[PDB]
DNA sequence: TCATATTATTACGCCAGACAGGG
DNA sequence: CCCTGTCTGGCGTCCTCTCACCTATGA
RNA sequence: UUGAUUUGGUGAGAGG
């Protein structure tokens, strides 16, 4: 559940970047393909995003690392499927 | 009273006003200043582009909501292009510059 | 997608390139059928087909050949919205000059062709002729010609001679006007003249002459040749309910211009005579000028009935144009509105929202959910399901609500706490249930209020509603540090009845093993809620580094304090509940909980406070009766003693012993004294009326009277309201402004009779009229403030400076009003504060001063802190993060991005409603004396008299801080001296303001220099005393033969030689001013401190006159340069004053209006920032004389005095940043090696980055001068014309921007609210960082 | 029905900004 | 020629709800 | 491809 986002503001200390990081993550869960890193208590993708932020496993650096890993996986998939 | 989507005016692309006309709430000037007072840049962007005026934005948004994709494709408000044609209908050459 | 918006003039080639066809015929439509007109205003070929992909007449009724245009239709083939973007053009037969460039004040064609507006209009309305390159005749180029002047010239210069009229002639003049040539001439003219007026008249003409050459704007583009017509879709022709078409006003305007243009083409075909085509072209000129901006010419045209019809400029300007009505504020889908109600079961992050509104606002989410499950197929099926409202869509609705916030909004939103985001809880009902604490943020009572709900659609908006705008996140008001979720009215009564005590109850003095059995003894019926009792409580004090240490003890407390201790979180001490808990105490309870335990315990503890307050206020049964308002038994004898006193005064009035004004003053004084005595009688009779015994004799206590707990708790009520319900209700005042001598001796529990209620209605009708007219000025003040701010975004982290204003505590002359901890709380210091002992680094030089630092400042008794202010920030285009300060609603520093101009403007203008609209020095405390700005001398008796007017008398305590301050005049009798210790209440100063002392420095004999009785001075021997005095005349009463004679007194020795000033070689002569009377006559030896002559003599519009920076009517005059001073010419309009500096150059002077009582003598040396007369002082003089920090201290003190007189807490950051936005423009003094001009006004960030990129080179920079513009002149003088056009007058700003060819690099908040994109402040600051990086 | 085209009331209160007048 | 009355323009609060009323002419 | 007119504008009154 969710009442305040205060710990998520503590771990991403800008309070304006929290919205952007959790929005990037909640778009990775909504359309999205991806599955959450945290157990869901029938919370929506907003609260699951912020709840991932509070326990310190999603920030901007982890999302860019995962997207570089997916870009390398697509690169290796294209190279190993064609050649 | 409540409004999700219905009819609008003629001159402008914004929703009608009142209850006898099935219309939405005027999100006035001081509410825009109150959203600027927070960091509500995306809430204000859908509050004056998708929810109100931009016709391509609101049809894409209704289809995006009912597909299950909360995402806005904003575009430019229609009443600002109405402003451009009313200013341009003077002897004034107002434009929109480089990419 | 696109950068800046460019505005320029419209060439006739550009207007033909916009166009799609010439609009000929004025015929609108057929009107008997449905078809339009071919080819009239609403054409087919010129614009497009009414129907989508259809020839209106007949061909193409499918989707194959989109474009073909047959001869039978003369129609394009595209979309229904294609006509909204397409515009037509009217080939104006006769040229017509634009009204926006002919009447803009100043006119664009008025200061360009060097011709007066009057003469320009004469020729323009076919009433005067104008010459154009005549030839070899005796006539100028600008000189005009009349009928008689032309007739004679016609017969004279019949050959080479040109003299046309109207726009045609004007056009030629502009067309044949070598811009470049004029530049040099004008520039050379400005450098070959000294005329002040001319200089300004030449610099304003050359500025608009070189600006036209810088852009691609031609001089012949001012006159309209190819008038453009607005798209039909934008001038819609819809019928109302009936059979007629309600036509727009622009169709009347365009149809008249086309009717007249067709008539003028036909008359130029037929070769009508001169006067016919002059009237025809003049009617076309007036028709075009009425189309563009109606009513700027003489009385505006009208269709139905006498009301004028609305033109294009009236579609732009005004409160109902496009900016203020459709681009800044829009009507909004997914929105709702209903009446609010309480619902106190809520947690403060959630609100109640009805099921009917919830099913209407969330129709697309329900459609998406229904389509996901598989219950239905097509969208229609889902719309039938929710139109029928079956049994399965309510589970769908509870599954779309759950974690989806909504924006509740009360309709007059003044500050940012009036839009807050909640989570819905569904309501059987039709009313929004709103959590009560949150009401004190919205200013929402429940007397019929309404609120709007808005739905954040996208995912970033749901996250902004949860992470920025959630109601748990707004628990501190952004104007200050005070909590805004303070418990308002019922809950403080429940607490004040709960945590209190009485001297005997059930369970007096029994001992309890915990708070749990305290509540168990209250519930079972064995003790009372207020019964004093030793309990054993375990308070957790967190004295280690983040570790909570338990200490358990026995507190002598009550039952209610233990029950309320069951709700307090762990870290707070027990002494927060040990007192009686009114409203100030519960506010600081929540404030100490927020400062210690953070946010989440403070949210859950605010809810538990509200729940236990409501529950024990329900258990209290705290009614109000007729017996609760206890009448004083002493009230009738007080009224009879006052009646005996007015009887004595009127018996003196019958015998004429006293005056009438002294009678009125004595009656108002005794009724004020009797009113205070009646209030003290009732206040004793309410505050300690209960007297109950305990085990023996009686003992008194504070009362449990109901109206007294409603007053003492601070729930609702004060001293004045409870005074008017029991004691007499004062002396009400008539609308003349003066008070009424017969008061209203009857309260409300006794009956008012008729006259007393009528006087009461005077006093209350004035208050209702004041609020209902005050609110307009309060709202317009908030508008001007958020449009001068509008741009200022926290955009750095350190500006890298060492300058900042000097925060001292403010002291008016009473006790120290606002302590230093209120002013330097959460503001980052400029240099490191020295500890008051000696040279210690107490705090470092860039530390935020939160509460722990401010307590270590209060322990050391720190004098004053040099702290960083927003007006000293060195950041180009924004404010750095340290020079702002603390976040104010967040504990930390301001984040990179958060818009501080808008929250500051709202925080100053939001209390605009609460504000109103319409001898010697006696010490109070006991301390040490200190003097500043002092040059003094010891008199003969010993009292240190002062030879300086501007001396500040401070009372410093034994610790080092400054506790008192006063202003002591020139020549006062100080009972004390420098550095001395006094007693509390001892008089330390004395003077006579009705007698300006002309006291000396040295001793000697007195001579009358230039003092001749008969012309200079006069003989007026005193009547009632006999001790005469030679009365000095002024320079106006004596005649012109002796008017040049200046009477004076110069002190000599026993021989006659001039005793010199100690320090110089100049004698001490004192020139006597006008209206003086000589006290000490000739031959009398003098000393210091003895006179040489007798010289006899605000609420809200104050806030407006400080921010708008008006001048007062009689300003205090100052000196622009230091040095010696003297007088001048005898009364030619004014009386001169010449200042010659000691080392600096002489030629500055000023002609003082001689109606002022001056301060300076002839032998006085002045300084910049030193006063010459007295009264109010304009801020421009502060800015150009003392400094920037002086004017920002002047505005923040002169407006915190209004906000403190009415009792509103606002931090000074907001006034410092609106002061920054006032003085943002500057003027050049020395142009230097840059590209500027001499007296050009340029904005400060521009000139600073210019000479900071030139000074980093070898070249030395440009030296500016700052100027203070008032807020509406400063927001209309911006480098962004949309920012200055969404605000006041759009005509002036759009013509200035058009003829300058101005460009709007958007870069602010309101340009991006207009153009429809992300704000460059909040969440969008990362987006604008990205876009500014990727260029 | 289908072109023809504009006249006999006053009663705000500052507050800047530009303009002819005169010592 | 620098003060100066005098005249002309340009402001004047947001949100909402109910009702009625809408150019004359004319061979 | 499955449907339609107030906003426009005035005046008066009301709510917070
Ligand atoms: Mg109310
Ligand atoms: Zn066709
Ligand atoms: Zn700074």
């Amino acid at each position: 559940a969710r009442v305040t986002v205060q710990d998520a503001v503590e771990k991403i200390g800008n309070r304006f970047d929290l919205v952007l990081v959790a929005a990037r993550r909640a778009r990775q869960m909504q359309v999205g393909g991806k599955d959450p890193l945290v157990p869901e208590e029938n919370d929506k993708t907003t609260v699951i995003a912020l709840r991932e932020i509070e326990e310190g496993l999603i920030n901007n650096q982890i999302l860019d690392v995962r997207e570089r890993q997916e870009q390398q996986e697509q690169e290796a998939a294209e190279l190993q499927a064609v050649t | 009273h409540a409004r999700s989507t219905g009819s609008y005016s003629l001159v402008t692309q914004q929703p009608l006003g009142g209850k006898a006309q099935f219309g939405g709430q005027r999100f006035g000037e001081m509410e825009v200043w109150a959203l600027e007072a927070y960091g509500a840049a995306y809430t204000l962007q859908e509050m004056l582009t998708v929810k109100s005026d931009d016709v391509n934005g609101r049809t894409k948004m209704y289809k995006n909501i009912v597909d299950g994709n909360h995402q806005m494709e904003p575009g430019m408000p229609e009443s600002f292009n109405v402003l451009l044609k009313e200013i341009r209908s003077l002897g004034i050459n107002i434009e929109l510059e480089d990419e | 997608e696109f950068d800046a918006i460019k505005i320029a003039l419209a060439s006739p080639d550009m207007i033909r390139s916009w166009s799609f066809g010439e609009v000929k015929k004025p015929e609108t439509i057929n009107y008997r059928t449905f078809k339009p007109e071919r080819d009239g205003l609403f054409c087919a070929r010129i614009f497009g087909p009414v129907k989508d992909y259809e020839c209106l007449c007949g061909k193409y009724k499918r989707l194959k050949h989109r474009g073909v245009i047959c001869e039978k239709c003369g129609v394009e083939v595209t979309q229904t919205k294609v006509r909204r973007e397409r515009m037509g053009h009217i080939e104006l037969a006769s040229p017509t000059a634009h009204i926006w460039f002919l009447k803009s004040l100043p006119s664009r064609i008025g200061l360009l062709l060097d011709m007066p507006l009057r003469d320009i209009e004469r020729v323009l309305y076919f009433e005067s002729y104008v010459v154009i390159e005549g030839g070899m005749t005796n006539l100028e180029r600008q000189q005009i010609l009349t009928e008689e002047q032309y007739l004679d010239a016609l017969e004279e210069f019949g050959d080479e001679f040109d003299a046309k009229m109207g726009a045609e002639a004007i056009q030629a003049l502009l067309k044949s006007m070598d811009l470049e040539q004029e530049c040099e001439q004008l520039r050379e003219e400005l450098n070959e003249t000294n005329s002040e007026t001319k200089r300004k008249k030449l610099t304003k003409r050359i500025k608009l002459l070189e600006a036209f050459v810088q852009s691609g704007n031609k001089p012949e583009w001012m006159i309209l040749t190819v008038l453009p017509v607005l798209p039909p879709d934008l001038r819609p022709l819809v019928p109302l309910d009936g059979g007629r078409f309600a036509t727009s006003d622009l169709n009347d305007l365009y149809r008249r211009v086309i009717n007249r243009n067709n008539r003028l083409k036909r008359l130029l075909d037929l070769a009508a005579p001169d006067i016919i085509v002059r009237n025809e072209k003049r009617m076309l000129q007036e028709a075009v000028d009425a189309l563009l901006d109606n009513g700027r010419r003489g009385r505006a045209i009208t269709g139905s009935n006498k009301r004028p019809l609305k033109s294009l400029a009236d579609m732009i300007k005004g409160k109902q144009g496009r900016f203020r009505q459709n681009l800044l504020g829009k009507r909004v889908d997914y929105s709702g509105r209903s009446v609010i109600t309480v619902g106190p079961y809520l947690r403060l992050h959630q609100c109640g929202l009805p099921k009917k509104m919830a099913l209407e606002l969330f129709k697309p989410f329900i459609y998406g959910k229904l389509e996901l499950r598989g219950l239905a197929t097509t969208i229609k099926a889902a719309k039938k399901m929710v139109e029928r409202e079956e049994a399965v869509v309510w589970d769908i609705l509870d599954e779309v609500i759950r974690e989806h916030p909504v924006l509740l909004n009360r309709a007059p939103t003044l500050h940012r706490l009036g839009i807050q985001a909640f989570e819905p809880v569904l309501i059987e009902g039709k009313a929004i249930q709103l959590h009560p604490l949150v009401c004190a943020a919205y200013n929402a009572d429940f007397d019929g209020d309404q609120m709007a709900v808005h739905v954040p659609l996208t995912l970033e908006a749901q996250l902004e509603a949860r992470a920025l705008m959630m109601s748990t996140n707004n628990i501190l008001s952004p104007a200050n540090g005070e909590p805004i979720i303070v418990p308002s009215q019922d809950v403080v009564l429940g607490l004040y009845y709960m945590t209190r005590d009485c001297v005997n109850a059930k369970g007096e003095g029994m001992v309890l093993t915990g708070p749990k059995e305290a509540e168990r003894l209250y519930r079972s019926g064995l003790a009372s809620l207020h019964a004093r009792v030793k309990v054993r409580i375990t308070e957790y004090e967190k004295d280690a580094n983040g570790e909570l240490v338990a200490k358990t003890s026995l507190k002598d407390t009550t039952v209610g304090r233990a029950i309320l201790w069951m709700i307090v979180p762990k870290g707070l001490p027990y002494s927060i509940v040990n007192q009686a808990l009114g409203k100030k105490a519960i506010s600081k309870m929540l404030n100490t909980c927020y400062r210690i335990l953070g946010l989440k315990p403070t949210v859950i503890f605010a809810d538990q406070i509200m729940y236990t307050g409501f529950a024990y206020a329900a258990r209290s049964g705290a009614s109000v009766g007729i017996d609760d308002m206890v009448i004083p038994e002493k009230k009738h004898e007080i009224i009879s003693e006052a009646e005996a006193e007015v009887a004595e005064i009127q018996e003196q009035f019958q015998s004429g012993l006293v005056t009438a004004g002294e009678r009125y003053n004595k009656v108002i004084d005794i009724w004020a004294a009797a009113n205070d005595r009646v209030s003290k009688a009732m206040m004793d009779n309410l505050q300690t009326e209960t007297v109950i015994n305990r085990d023996g004799q009686e003992e008194k206590q504070v009362s449990f009277n109901s109206i007294y707990m409603m007053a003492d708790s601070g729930a609702r009520g004060s001293a004045a309201q409870i005074r008017q319900l029991a004691g007499m209700r004062g002396l009400m005042a008539k609308p003349d402004g003066s008070i009424i001598e017969t008061p209203i001796t009857a309260n409300f529990r006794e009956g008012l009779n008729v006259l007393q209620y009528f006087i009461s209605t005077h006093g209350a009708r004035k208050g209702l009229a004041d609020t209902a007219l005050k609110t307009a000025n309060s709202g317009y003040l908030t508008r001007r403030l958020v449009d001068v701010a509008q741009d200022l975004v926290v955009t750095e982290d350190d500006c890298g400076t060492h300058e900042g204003i000097m925060m001292t505590p403010v002291i008016e002359g009473g006790d120290v009003k606002e302590p230093l901890r209120d002013r330097v709380l959460g503001r980052v210091t400029a240099e490191d504060v020295l500890k008051p002992g000696t040279a210690d680094i107490l705090v470092p030089r860039n530390t935020l001063l939160h509460e722990q630092w401010c307590d270590l400042l209060e322990e050391n008794s720190v004098d004053a802190v040099k702290v960083r202010s927003v007006v000293s920030c060195d950041t180009d285009f924004g404010v750095c993060a340290h020079c702002y300060g603390r976040d104010l609603a967040r504990g930390h520093i301001i984040n990179k991005g958060e818009a501080i101009g808008v929250i500051a403007a709202q925080s100053i203008g939001e209390p605009g409603t609460q504000l109103t609209m319409r001898s010697s020095i006696q010490v109070k405390n006991k301390g040490s004396i200190k003097l500043s700005n002092v040059k003094s001398v010891v008199n003969s008796s010993g009292k240190l008299v002062i030879t300086s007017r501007n001396t500040e008398l401070k009372l410093i305590d034994e610790f080092g801080r400054t506790k008192e301050s006063y202003k002591v005049p020139y020549g006062a009798v100080l009972a004390k001296g420098d550095g001395e210790q006094v007693a509390g209440g001892e008089t330390v100063a004395n003077w006579d303001p009705h007698t300006m002392p002309v006291i000396t420095e040295v001793s000697g004999f007195v001579r009358f220099t230039d003092m001749i009785d008969g012309q200079t001075i006069t003989r007026q021997t005193d009547e009632l005393t006999g001790l005469s005095s030679l009365v000095v005349l002024d320079s106006a009463e004596r005649t012109a033969g002796g008017k040049d004679l200046r009477p004076a007194l110069k002190i000599v020795d026993a021989q006659g030689n001039d005793v010199l000033i100690p320090g110089t070689d100049m004698p001490a002569q004192y020139f006597l001013p006008g209206k003086a009377i000589v006290q000490l006559e000739d031959g009398v030896q003098i000393s210091s401190g003895d006179t040489l002559a007798r010289i006899p003599q605000g609420g809200l519009p104050r806030v407006a006159d400080l921010f708008e920076a008006r001048r007062p009517k009689e300003p205090a005059i100052l000196a622009e340069i230091s040095g010696i001073v003297s007088f001048g010419k005898e009364t030619k309009g004014k009386r001169r004053l010449v200042i010659t500096p000691v080392d600096g150059s002489d030629p500055y002077e000023e002609m003082i209006p001689k109606w002022r009582q001056l301060n300076v003598f002839e032998g006085e040396r002045v300084e910049r920032g030193d006063v010459i007369s007295d009264g109010p002082e304009a801020p421009h003089d502060i800015l150009r004389l003392r400094g920037v920090h002086a004017v920002t201290r002047y505005i923040v003190n002169e407006v915190q005095d209004v906000y403190r007189l009415q009792g509103v807490k606002i931090n000074d950051k907001h006034i410092e940043v609106i002061v920054r936005q006032m003085l943002r423009k500057a003027t050049i003094v020395n142009a230097g090696s840059s590209d500027f001009l001499e007296g050009e006004q340029v904005e400060y960030s521009r000139v600073k980055i210019a000479n900071r990129e030139l000074e980093a080179n070898g070249k030395v920079g440009a030296t500016y001068s700052r100027d203070l513009l008032g807020i509406t002149k400063a927001s209309l003088a911006t480098e962004s014309f949309i920012s200055a056009a969404s605000f006041q007058e759009t005509t002036r700003v759009l013509t200035e921007a058009a003829v300058a060819g101005k460009r709007d690099e958007l870069r602010g908040l309101k340009e991006n609210v207009i153009v429809g994109r992300l704000i460059p402040a909040g969440t969008g600051y990362a987006y604008h960082q990205d876009r500014m990086r990727r260029r």
